[PDB]
């Protein structure tokens, strides 16, 4: 009975600051990988970032530019993302999803792919001049 | 009779993963499949090419057993002559394949409260594999067009990932142990028959 909720929707002129919060409830997995996927009307689905819960390593694309800061509150089991330098092509609906981890030869690797097991109601972000 | 080794593959404490399934060969003994057929421990048993009561009469040269563990929904999906997500990367069935699979639920045998499991299977691959082919390489798959110089991360995604079974999971996520029996006939005298 895993439930995901996304909050932090806001509309403002480019160049501001934005914050997104993903909260998960009823999670029975000790370790998981939590990722953000954005989708906009008229364009396909692509992943931007996803982090592992074992220690906190992150995987991201080339569009991050270092402005995406992601923190994992273990006490509240929350994912908090803060960003600046608003980009017009980043306006979309964001969905946060967690997937099971991967164990191999005593090492932890996370598979963070398009196919997903669970989904949640993401938040819409639209920024324009 | 002749001490057929059917009590070493079907009912064992540990089974290998799906991507590297356990392969065993059976021959040089006479067996009675009537007892095995009339077993309630098997979730499903139905296939083509032979009748359950005709197994004893017909003589086969070799038997190949491929044992592994798959999900509940993957039991119905796997079948010869069809294309699927798991069938195109881990286990392919020939069109003229002789034999079939036997699946049984083992939720009590293999269950954990939480954590990652030792079973691995692949989500991405370069292309389809030939039928009855086993792959052992665990190299990264270059999903993106731009090369990453062989560094784990974006566009060089790791294909293998675990199951994460749970006792409270649905009927489709239950751990199902599957053994595939294939009858192979060659230019050799038959070695397996019935009483
Ligand atoms: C192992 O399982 C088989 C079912 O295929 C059963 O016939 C056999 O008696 C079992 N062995 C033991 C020792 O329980």
């Amino acid at each position: 009975q895993v439930q995901l909720v996304e909050t932090g929707g806001g509309f403002v002129q480019p160049g501001g600051s934005l914050r997104l919060s993903c909260a998960a409830s009823g999670v029975t997995l000790d370790y998981y990988a939590i990722g953000w996927f954005r989708q906009a009307p008229g364009k396909e689905r692509e992943g931007v970032s996803c982090i592992g819960s074992s220690d906190g390593r992150t995987y991201y694309s080339d569009s991050v530019k270092g402005r995406f800061t992601i923190s994992r509150d273990n006490a509240k089991n929350t994912v908090y993302l803060q960003m600046n330098s608003l980009k017009p092509e980043d306006t979309a609906v964001y969905y946060c999803a967690l997937t099971v981890g991967t164990y191999y030869s005593g090492n932890y690797h996370y598979t963070c792919s398009d196919d997903m097991d669970y989904w949640g109601k993401g938040t819409q972000v639209t920024v324009s001049s | 009779t002749n001490l057929c080794p059917f009590g070493e593959v079907f009912n064992a404490t540990r089974f290998a993963s799906v991507y590297a399934w356990n392969r065993k060969r059976i021959s040089n003994c006479v067996a009675d499949y009537s007892v095995l057929y009339n077993s309630a421990s098997f979730s499903t048993f139905k296939c083509y090419g032979v009748s359950p009561t005709k197994l004893n009469d017909l003589c086969f040269t070799n038997v190949y057993a491929d044992s592994f563990v798959i999900r509940g929904d993957e039991v119905r999906q796997i079948a010869p002559g069809q294309t699927g997500k798991i069938a195109d990367y881990n286990y392919k069935l020939p069109d003229d394949f002789t034999g079939c699979v036997i699946a049984w639920n083992s939720n009590n045998l293999d269950s954990k409260v939480g954590g990652n499991y030792n079973y691995l299977y692949r989500l991405f691959r370069k292309s389809n594999l030939k039928p009855f082919e086993r792959d052992i390489s665990t190299e990264i798959y270059q999903a993106g067009s731009t090369p990453c110089n062989g560094v784990e991360g974006f566009n060089c995604y790791f294909p293998l990932q675990s199951y994460g079974f749970q006792p409270t999971n649905g009927v489709g996520y239950q751990p199902y142990r599957v053994v595939v029996l294939s009858f192979e006939l060659l230019h050799a005298p038959a070695t397996v028959c019935g009483p």
